[PDB]
């Protein structure tokens, strides 16, 4: 079983592997160094990744990207419209309140879970990775935006498990990426030294994530961490679509905003201007029929651009102002800022976070791979059989969190566990008097300081199997409170103590209710997971045997007329001639759309005959050496 | 202080960098792994890279690319005059020197080859140092296995000119050879051809190998094929469906074959890595919408002699070096155009099945090698 991280991006996803000297980039099948975000869906099978991709301008009523972004959405949220201006494909309700697609699939009408969705890409990204690897795949560390809520990291867990993976940690994106610059930079500070402080600005395609870190060889601490989610290259793309929309309207006397596939030309061709105007001070933009016969031909400087975003500039500062604050640091006390995510290549942009933090930008890491190669070490530490040199990190947990138990004989009925500004993992150990079986949940203290509209409560449990000694009042209870390495709130552990000496007495049963799918549920999901898989390898297969036919076809006729001409007879000639000729028209009519089976069968019947032949050919060729030695 | 590999390429160039027991290819500011060997010249700036990439056909007469190609030449010499009939810049004669002429911030300018290639590999450099954090000033740097003590010299000069210290000028296949350790293999003479075709441009070397000493056998350089020509093939048979289904022929109207000449590239493409490919033209012709598809194997079958070609310069450096098919013991493909599976296929079976070394990237294979040869001449 080889390690494995995931960076899952809202664009694009970077899948990285701890193997041999340390931690690679798995290319996928189209040799790219990153994956298209994208799930679609066909008649006979599914279009995932890079395929996704391909046949999505052609399919975009069927195909779902953002697959990150609906994760946990609430379908009434207050921010959904910000979420669904982005999708091309129909989002529905789902039974508990959270968004799904609605898609056509195999001739029918399907409705997928957010959850759901996200497992299909994985699944297909642990394809790649298993491909490459030749190796088991098992585990995961996936990269999430730190702005992920509690509910969204159990989500994207289970999506894990329904791709028949465990997710071996839910890690914050940048914090990976802090982890992979201190386990490859050589200079650390060592002992009494004062920590060196880095500043991470990772800006994709949906997210402006600022996150400030301690150094020392061998560890690291995050110090502030904020986040935009509402800043990213596609609010760059949209602004330039919109803009080109108003100006058509005028010199072209067409409607893109009627149109979806029209609008949907110029957004894609959008994000290829935008690019050009990081280099570039000037960009034409030229669009052939973006609707029936129209040809439409203007430009765009950067300073343009700039002005396009002018209301999205005016938060530029926010997020390092405020990773400072929680930091408790001035902007003089950073060491070095590093940039990494594709839209910190905007120069606005670039100017904006040095000027922020009075600092030039270091761009001494791969800012495409920084964040993967962190989540595939993380995942390393993980594996119970693979030593890897040690790193100690913490991050910061923001808020307030407490617990809560039946009052029954104590004092208090809640304390606050994990204070805001603390680190995690973290531990807490305490023991409370119990009178019997009891009640347990874990809420955020003050939910004012929380995203609007986030419930109070985190978890709850229940606490069976507790048994009053003779001396019949009261029992102490001792608990394990856990918040994990995700930032996941749990109960680990409870026992009844006291059976001179005071000694354990009971091991409790908990019962733990979480964000977390049922075990029941998941094993629904599974299934679903497994068929939709086995129907798109099936497709795959019979695909790939009737191109090969096809392909085999063309090189034994062709092959009978050269190297082949001397090694058969007439009859033996004119009868494969007579079959090859039989089978490409074959190709054409009931072939054109068989099963597997049948296009095996008709490249045996064909290879058989060709082998013959092959093999004198192949004889008289070892002659010939034979001749020479 | 680590030194770098530079390929400098005549469309693209790479740079990597060995560090930590491995080679890390540097993507450049706009994150691309390749830069362009482009120099534009504006009004107002100078533009090295992407940038002049990016602005080339609006401005073709300011914008210096294949510079290689004139490079250690002479004005007089026949690759340089019959050259110039394809370029849209203006090269002129001094003192049978070849001089690319530009207008540069409203004057006349001229630059010899080895000043424009400076150019280039100071944009590399830079890459490196921003990655790095720190100076770069010592560079392996590759040439052609067919460069002469001339053209290898003015290379050396470009790079000092760009501020490097030129620890080595070593020819592309052999830094392909050296990105998977063929020179590793001890005692013993290993024949080892390299494939490397990709961006018009055709090169098949031989090499022995004995001892990791290297030594050319063959160079042969068939260096234009791939591009338009496989894309008429698609446009032509899909131009003949439409003949077929809708009884018109969409041959006479320019638009309109330019638009299916689109999804054709397109197409192309997809079927690298997939062994079918959809079209879906809205409106192609008069109104009608064309969806079809067609499979990777069709797709050879149009272009067999083309794809059939590539093998041309396979027999003629066998010749050359004297040598039979069963004598080569190993394979190096480098170029992008090695990514098509026919080109992999046709090889392979040529040689017999065997195998080919072809897991780096083959757009990177050989600054890879210069980044490691760059590390031993350090150490
Ligand atoms: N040279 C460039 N100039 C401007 N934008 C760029 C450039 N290169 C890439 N981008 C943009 O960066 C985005 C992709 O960046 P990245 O891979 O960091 O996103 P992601 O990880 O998929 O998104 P997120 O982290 O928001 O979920 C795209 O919007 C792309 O257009
Ligand atoms: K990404
Ligand atoms: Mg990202
Ligand atoms: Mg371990
Ligand atoms: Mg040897």
């Amino acid at each position: 079983s080889t390690p494995f991280g995931l960076d899952l991006g809202n664009n694009n996803s970077v899948l990285a592997v701890a193997r041999n000297r340390g931690i690679d980039i798995v290319v996928n099948e189209v040799s790219n160094r990153s994956t298209p975000s994208v799930v679609g869906f066909g008649p006979k099978n599914r279009y995932l990744g890079e395929t996704g991709k391909n046949k999505q301008t052609s399919n975009i009523k069927n195909t779902v990207a953002n697959l990150k972004r609906i994760i946990g959405l609430d379908y009434h949220h207050p921010d959904f419209e910000q979420e669904s201006k982005h999708f091309t494909s129909k989002l529905v309700e789902l039974d508990d309140k959270k968004t799904g697609a609605e898609v056509r699939f195999a001739g029918e009408k399907h409705v997928f879970s957010a959850t759901q969705l996200a497992a299909m890409f994985i699944d297909k990204v642990k394809d790649t990775v298993k491909q490459d690897t030749k190796a088991n795949i098992t585990d995961v560390c996936i990269a999430v935006p730190p702005w992920y809520t509690e509910e969204q990291r159990y989500n994207i867990a289970d999506a894990a498990r329904i791709a028949g993976l465990n997710p071996v940690r839910i890690v914050n994106d940048v914090t990976a990426a802090g982890v992979s610059y201190g386990i490859f930079k050589t200079d650390l500070p060592e002992g009494e030294e004062k920590p060196r402080i880095v500043a991470f600005v990772d800006i994709g395609h949906s997210s402006y994530t600022c996150s400030i870190m301690a150094f020392k060889k061998g560890q690291l601490k995050v110090l502030g961490t904020a986040c935009d989610k509402h800043f990213g290259g596609r609010d760059f793309d949209l602004a330039i679509t919109e803009h080109f929309a108003d100006e058509f309207k005028t010199k072209y006397k067409i409607d893109i905003r009627e149109n979806p596939k029209a609008y949907n030309r110029i957004l894609t061709a959008a994000e290829k201007l935008k690019k050009v105007l990081s280099a570039n001070t000037n960009a034409p933009f030229s669009v052939e029929s973006v609707m029936n016969d129209v040809d439409v031909s203007s430009q765009l400087s950067r300073e343009e651009l700039e002005e396009l975003v002018k209301p999205l500039l005016e938060r530029v500062t926010e997020p390092v102002t405020k990773a400072l604050a929680q930091a408790k640091l001035s902007a003089e006390e950073v060491d070095f800022v590093e940039i990494i995510g594709g839209t910190t290549r905007i120069p606005t942009l670039k100017q904006s976070i040095s000027e922020a933090f009075g600092k030039p930008l270091s761009t001494t890491l791969n800012q495409d791979e920084a964040i993967a190669k962190g989540a595939a070490f993380i995942c390393a530490i993980h594996s119970p059989t693979l030593r890897v040199r040690p790193f100690k990190f913490e991050d910061i947990h923001p808020y307030s969190v407490s617990y809560s138990w039946d009052k029954q004989v104590e004092d208090e009925d809640h304390m606050e566990v994990f204070p805001a500004g603390s680190s995690f993992p973290s531990t807490k150990l305490i023991t409370l008097n119990r009178t019997g079986d009891f009640s347990m949940a874990a809420s955020y203290t003050d939910i004012t300081q929380l995203p609007p509209n986030t419930p109070e409560q985190i978890a709850n449990w229940e606490i069976t199997g507790v048994q009053l000694p003779e001396g019949q009042d009261s029992v102490p209870v001792k608990l394990k409170l856990r918040c994990d390495p995700s930032g996941l709130h749990t109960i680990e552990e409870a026992y009844t103590i006291e059976d001179t000496k005071t000694v354990k007495k009971d091991d409790l049963t908990i019962v733990a209710h979480t964000f977390g799918l049922d075990a029941k549920k998941l094993n629904e999901l599974i299934e679903k997971e497994n068929e939709m898989l086995a129907q798109d390898k099936l497709v795959a297969e019979t695909e790939d045997r009737k191109n090969t036919l096809e392909e085999y076809i063309y090189t034994l006729r062709g092959k009978l007329e050269e190297e082949y001409a001397p090694f058969a007879s007439d009859a033996e000639k004119t009868k494969l001639q007579g079959m090859l000729n039989k089978a490409e028209e074959w190709l054409y009519d009931e072939g054109f759309d068989s099963i597997k089976a049948k296009y095996i069968a008709k490249y045996e019947e064909l290879a058989s005959l060709g082998n013959i032949i092959r093999g004198r050919y192949l004889a008289k060729e070892e002659e010939k050496k034979q001749a020479i030695r | 202080a680590a030194a770098i590999g530079i390929d400098l390429g005549t469309t693209y160039s790479c740079v990597g960098v060995f560090q930590h027991g491995k080679v890390e290819i540097i993507a450049n500011d706009q994150g691309n792994r390749t830069t362009p060997s482009y120099v534009a010249f504006t009004d107002t700036e100078r533009l090295i890279g992407d940038a002049a990439k990016n602005q080339v056909a609006l401005n073709p007469q300011n914008t210096v690319f294949d510079a290689k190609r004139l490079i250690g030449r002479k004005f007089g010499d026949p690759v340089v005059q019959s050259d110039m009939k394809h370029w849209p810049f203006q090269v002129i004669n001094d003192g049978d020197k070849p001089k690319v002429q530009v207008s540069y911030k409203g004057e006349t300018k001229a630059f010899y080859p080895e000043e424009i290639s400076s150019m280039v590999l100071t944009k590399m450099k830079e890459i490196a140092e921003a990655y790095l954090g720190y100076p770069v000033t010592n560079a392996v740097i590759t040439v052609p296995a067919y460069f002469n003590d001339s053209q290898r010299q003015a290379t050396k000069d470009a790079g000092v000119i760009a501020g490097l210290n030129v620890l080595r000028i070593i020819n592309e296949p052999t830094a392909a050879a050296i990105a998977y350790g063929l020179d590793r293999t001890g005692k013993g003479e290993r024949n080892v051809l390299i494939f490397d075709l990709g961006g018009g441009t055709f090169d098949v070397s031989i090499l022995t190998i004995d001892d990791g000493i290297f030594e050319v056998k063959a160079t042969a350089g068939d260096t234009h094929l791939g591009g338009e020509d496989f894309d008429n093939r698609l446009v032509n048979h899909f131009v003949e469906e439409f003949k077929r289904k809708h009884k018109k022929d969409i041959s006479q109207n320019k638009r309109a074959v330019r638009r299916l000449r689109t999804a054709c590239e397109r197409a192309k493409r997809t079927l690298s890595s997939s062994t079918q490919a959809s079209l879906e033209i809205d409106s192609l012709f008069e109104g009608i919408d064309f969806y079809t598809s067609i499979t990777r194997a069709r797709f050879e079958e149009l272009c067999s002699d083309l794809f059939r070609s590539t093998l041309e310069p396979v027999e003629k450096a066998l010749r050359d070096a004297k040598l039979d098919k069963a004598q080569i013991h190993d394979l190096v493909l480098v170029g992008g155009s090695t990514r098509i599976p026919k080109v992999q296929k046709l090889l392979q079976d040529f040689f017999n099945g065997r195998d080919l070394n072809k897991s780096i990237n083959p757009d990177e294979a050989v600054a890879y090698g210069a980044a490691v040869q760059a590390a031993i001449l350090m150490g």
